[PDB]
Formats: structure tokens, sequence, C-alpha cells
């Protein structure tokens, strides 16, 4: 809908629309995967990144939490 | 002393104009060959200003709509608006020259009758 | 997920997504162009996964990792320069000023401490390398050459080899000691922490610490340099000085460094035709010294007599002799095999 906005007024069919409804979809999961990423960047709100995380800590352990998984990467720290 | 290169023929979508919905042959949109892509360009430039838009190139666009709504007087404006469409067409590279005949008055609706110079 | 989504996938879904009264075949004009979306989506994609890889920095070396190492507390040592004296040879009473520039070869040098020939105070005056590195640890009786001319100034020598040029470091060797300090489960006080210490100064490329070396209150501190290499004495004043500084009071602490082990090599060889003595010479002195950087435990005799037959232009040799024996020699701790005699014959 953004696009058609800024698209001229004479291109209002619905070819148009559809094409940028798909890519305004598009574009609502790379800013979701965008959020995603930066939520794995911090600590509390990675879930899946504590893997690198703990190999950096050179610790190998069982995925058993995420809670737990931090609780152990900030054990491990000083 | 090389002669210069002909510029290839602009193809790209077709439509009625009016109409000015895309119109679709058999599912492929109709080819525009020889003195048929250049007057869907000067639509396209002529029907939507670039400034309104901001994805548009600042080359782009014309100021014809500025004179809607009645700003000045018609007798100079007819030539600031055959001066503001020669700037809005001679833009194209394939375009020559634009002339523009004259102004109607009558009521409100001006009719003008505008030349177009090609290649082709 | 960046690496869910991929280029053909997400390529088809576009053409799924929007439903089409056309027909979708390869190298349509709609095909095209939804062909250069995916690839821009797909670099888009890529350049999502390569900064995931630098936030955590696995692979790839970054100013990340620096940062964040920093962060840990761990500090990238850049190290010092070399110093050391050189003496001023030329006519009696020319003053070499304070900040005078020497330079031997690509390497620069600057003079610390102003100096007249010929005066009462020497014509030796203490210089410190101009950069950082191992390089500028020039030995003895090496000759300097002034990059600004001054008269009366004749010959620079040294009269010792220039020590203190620590190495640059590296981010291998940054990403090495955090890795072992991840490892290690330090402890204000524990034989962790002191290593972590030693590991502090620089040229410390191994620890070693052995308690109650001496009994009550001893620590025996063992240090190495590259490849399990001896460090100046220089280096282990700063070390323990620095350990003093911030070790417990009231232990006794010893440093010390790994001392060479001399041996000597006695054969009759019979040389190949074109080849002198002195380049099978050079060639297995070469040969033996990347045998001993690549060696553990004792030298072999018999790995000495491979690594020699094998040299370029060796046809036979005989009576092979390390330090007049054919025996393997034990290499205890902190002792290196080091080449002193070389005797073949024909």
């Amino acid at each position: 809908m953004k696009l058609i906005d800024k698209l001229p007024s004479f291109d209002r069919n619905y070819i148009v629309e559809e094409i940028q409804g798909a890519y305004d979809t598009e574009l609502n999961i790379l800013k979701e995967d965008i959020d995603d990423t930066f939520n794995q960047l911090f600590v509390d709100t990675a879930t899946w990144g504590l893997d690198m995380w703990e190999d950096i800590l050179c610790i190998e352990k069982k995925e058993l939490d995420f809670d737990t998984r931090r609780s152990n990467i900030k054990a491990k720290m000083r | 002393l090389p002669k210069t290169e002909e510029l290839p023929i602009f193809r790209e979508v077709a439509w009625d104009f009016e109409k000015d919905e895309p119109i679709l042959e058999k599912g492929d949109f109709k080819i525009i060959e020889k003195k048929e892509a250049l007057k869907v360009w000067i639509y396209k430039c002529i029907k939507t200003n670039r400034y309104e838009h901001e994805i548009y190139s600042l080359e782009y666009g014309t100021e014809l709509s500025e004179l809607i709504g009645q700003k000045y007087t018609k007798g100079l404006t007819e030539s600031e608006a055959s001066r503001f469409i020669k700037e809005a067409l001679l833009i194209n590279p394939y375009i020559l020259e634009v002339n523009v005949k004259s102004a109607n008055f009558n009521r409100d609706i001006l009719s003008a009758n505008v030349k177009v110079s090609t290649i082709y | 997920m960046y690496s869910d989504q991929t280029y053909e996938v997400i390529k088809n879904r576009t053409l799924e997504n929007i439903n089409l009264d056309i027909y979708k075949g390869e190298g349509s004009f709609l095909n095209n162009m939804v062909s250069g979306n995916n690839l821009e989506l797909s670099k888009i994609y890529l350049e999502l996964s390569k900064m995931h890889k630098m936030a955590f920095i696995q692979d790839t070396y970054n100013q990340f990792l620096d940062k964040r190492v920093n962060e840990f507390g761990v500090y990238r040592k850049l190290g010092t320069e070399s110093n050391g004296e050189v003496e001023f040879i030329g006519e009696k009473g020319t003053v070499i000023n304070n900040g005078t520039i020497i330079s031997y070869r690509d390497l620069l040098f600057v003079v610390i401490k102003d100096v007249t020939i010929g005066s009462e105070e020497g014509d030796n005056s203490p210089v410190q390398a101009l950069e950082v590195g191992k390089k500028y640890n020039l030995p003895t009786n090496c000759e300097f050459k002034l990059v600004d001319n001054i008269s009366g100034v004749t010959k620079i020598t040294n009269t010792r080899s220039f020590e203190g040029g620590t190495d640059i470091e590296t981010d291998e060797e940054l990403k090495e000691r955090f890795y072992k300090i991840q490892r290690n489960q330090a402890t204000s006080g524990n034989k962790a922490h002191y290593e972590e210490w030693a590991l502090e100064v620089d040229g410390v490329y191994n620890v070693k610490v052995y308690p109650r070396w001496d009994g009550p209150g001893t620590v025996k501190v063992l240090i190495f340099g590259k490849n399990n290499q001896a460090v100046d004495t220089e280096t282990i004043e700063r070390c323990q000085q620095h350990i003093d500084e911030e070790k417990p009071i009231g232990p006794t602490i010893t440093v010390v460094t790994p001392l060479p082990i001399e041996i000597s090599i006695s054969a009759v060889m019979k040389l190949e035709d074109g080849y002198t003595l002195d380049n099978v010479k050079e060639s297995f002195l070469e040969s033996i010294n990347t045998y001993f950087r690549d060696i553990r435990g004792e030298i072999i005799y018999t790995k000495v007599m491979g690594i020699l037959i094998n040299t370029t232009g060796v046809h036979d040799l005989s009576n092979l002799l390390i330090n007049g024996s054919t025996d393997n020699i034990t290499i205890n701790e902190d002792k290196i095999p080091s080449v002193t005699t070389v005797n073949f014959s024909e």
C-alpha cells in the first residue's frame, strides 16, 4: 500500500495492487526477520544464538532451556 | 566520422489511453513499436507530476497542474503552458521538438493544439 | 530466519503469492523481473547472514571481536621497542644531540642520549627502536648509518645486541589467549591467576607454573618464547616485577627461561657430482633446524641420519655421530637442541 501511494494515479489498477501487496508481505517478512535478528544480538532476547555464546565461553552443554542457558552464561562469566 | 547510432525500438506494455488501465493480449501485454512507445511515455509524463511522488527522478514531471485551479489569467498562461509542455516533453531523447498551435476559450474548458515531432 | 529463506524458494513464493491469469514460463519478462528482485533479496539475505556472523564473530576477524575481548577485560598487548647502545666513531669534539636518527638497512633507530665523540662521557649512547617488532632486536657489532649526515662522524656500531623488541600482537594470539582464559576458571590467588598474570607480559607464548617446588610458600614459574623458545632476561625481569606488583606479598616466585643443548655432528659422507661441502652443509643445517622445530621428546639418531641422507647432493655417508655417539639423547624440560659443530668429510 506504501508504493501504490507513492506510485502515480494512473497506475491504480488491480495488477499493481496485487504486486505491491505481495511486495509488502515480503517487506513484513523481512522486517520481522530483522527484528528477530536484533533480538538474537542480545543475550536475554536470543533463543537459538546461545549456542555460539556457549562456544565463545568454550563450554559445551546439552540444550535444556533458554533461561537455563542464559543463567549458565551469566555464571560462567566472572 | 562515425554516424550516430539509431535509437533501438522502445518496447513496453500497452493499453488504451482512454481506458487508463493496462490491457492484456492472451496474457501478454501488447507490444509497442515505432510510434507506440512515445505516446505512452508522453501520457505518463504529462498525467502525473514528479513533485507529488518522491520516487521519480527530479528531471521527470511537469508543472501544468499548477495552472489547474485558475491561479492566473489565460492570456499569458497560454504561452506559459506551451513552455511547460516544451520543458516536460523535450527531455525524452526520442522526441525531437514539440510545437503548440493555439488555445480555444469556451466556458471553463480550455482546448489547445500541440504538435509532436518524432524520429521514426 | 535468514538461512531458511533461499534464492529459489523465495522466488517461487513470490511467483505463487500473486494469482495471475497470465501463464508463467521460463525467460518471461515477469519471470525476469521476479528473478532480478529475487537476486536483490538474496543479496540482502546474504548480507544479513554476514551481519549475524559478524555479531557472533565466529570465523572472520573484525573489530567486534577485539571490542568484545576488551569488554571481557583482556587487552591487546601492542609490544615494546628494542633498546640498545651504539658507539660513535669519528672526529673528536662532534656532538650528537638527542633525537639523532640512525638507520640500519630498512629499520630506523633514534639516539636517546646526547653523546659527544671523544668526550669524558664516552662515545656510547643508548638507542631505542623507533617501531615495535622483533626485527629491531639487532645483534652486536651491527653497522648503523646516519639518516642526517653529521660532520666528524664516521662509524656507528653497537657493542651489544639490541633487546626489548617484543613482537606486535596478532589477532590469532589474542584469540588463543581469550580462549584459554575461557577454559581457565581463575580465582584470586590460584595457579590460573598467576599464569594469566604471566600471559599479561609481552612475549610470554607459553606458561608453566609449579606449585610448592620448594614447599612452603614457593612458586616455580617457567615461561617460553615463540614455538617453545627462550626469552630474554629483560622480559623475565619485566614479567617478575609485574607479578610482584600484583602477586600476593610473601610468596617466593622464581622465573626462568629454557636453555639450549649443544650438539656436534661428525660423519664421512660421499658427495654427489656438482655439489660442494658448503651447500650440503647449509641444506642439512636447514633440515635439522626445521626438525628441531618439529621435534618432541628426544633427538633420534636415526631421524638425524635420514634427514642427512635425504639432503640433496648426498650419495653415501658413514660413521654418523651426534656428540660423538650413535645413541639418542634425551631433551629434558626447558631445554632445546642447538647445533654447534658440523663435521662432514668425503
